[PDB]
């Protein structure tokens, strides 16, 4: 459905996410 | 990972949930 | 009228933090 | 709490620092 | 303070739309 | 109207799929 | 004058349109 | 298509308001 | 509710200036 | 000034033309 | 510390300079 | 230049600060 990295990837979990918050761990 | 997910591959709104609280 | 709301707060923390990684979580 | 203080009020790249993993 | 206007609006709709486009037209 | 809507009250990802051509 | 892909295109088009509105048809 | 005048080739701003409604 | 405010200003500016480049300084 | 104006009132991007280099 | 381009280095810009203001000069 | 510093290489976040006025 969509590429996404980077600042793009944060605000696209953080608008499906929203109060729920979430955890970006790019690494593991 | 998330990167390996959606950056290294491409990934939906219902994959992206995967990594809410 | 303010600063770091909702989408810019996320920006700010990939910003600092980076490969590191960050959580996010509002009360 | 640091979401709602950076939108309520002043916040420093610092304090946000905090939040890195 | 709330959530998604202006520019964040349009933001959102080409994540949820993507390759499919979009309109954008206000009131 | 949706522009509106999200910008003065609550919006969902499903409401904006309406806008997608 | 500028390269603009994805969102960047689409928050430019939201800056130069305003009121008008626009529409993205990034298949045609 | 805007894809083809601005991502894929440089565009102008006069260039994008062919795309306003 | 407003419009071009804070990172949204600069992100503005970039798109008009662009390679020419931009000051960017509030009172 | 303008970066107070483009938040408190009305902004053109053509009145930000100035503040390119 | 971060690879950032365009529009993403300015608003790194803006965040760390703040009230101080910036100059985005990338041709020279 | 902040472009071969930050773009075209990687900069630190006081490596931004030289472009502060
Ligand atoms: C485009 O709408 C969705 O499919 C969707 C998926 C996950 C969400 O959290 C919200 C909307
Ligand atoms: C930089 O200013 C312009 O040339 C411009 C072009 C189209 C617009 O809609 C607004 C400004
Ligand atoms: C992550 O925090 C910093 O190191 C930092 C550096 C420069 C600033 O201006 C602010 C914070
Ligand atoms: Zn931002
Ligand atoms: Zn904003
Ligand atoms: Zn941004
Ligand atoms: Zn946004
Ligand atoms: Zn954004
Ligand atoms: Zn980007
Ligand atoms: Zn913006
Ligand atoms: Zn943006």
């Amino acid at each position: 459905n969509q590429h996404l990295c980077g600042s793009h990837l944060v605000e696209a979990l953080y608008l499906v996410c929203g109060e729920r918050g979430f955890f970006y761990t790019p690494k593991t | 990972g998330i990167v390996e997910q959606c950056c290294t591959s491409i990934c939906s709104l219902y994959q992206l949930e995967n990594y809410c609280n």
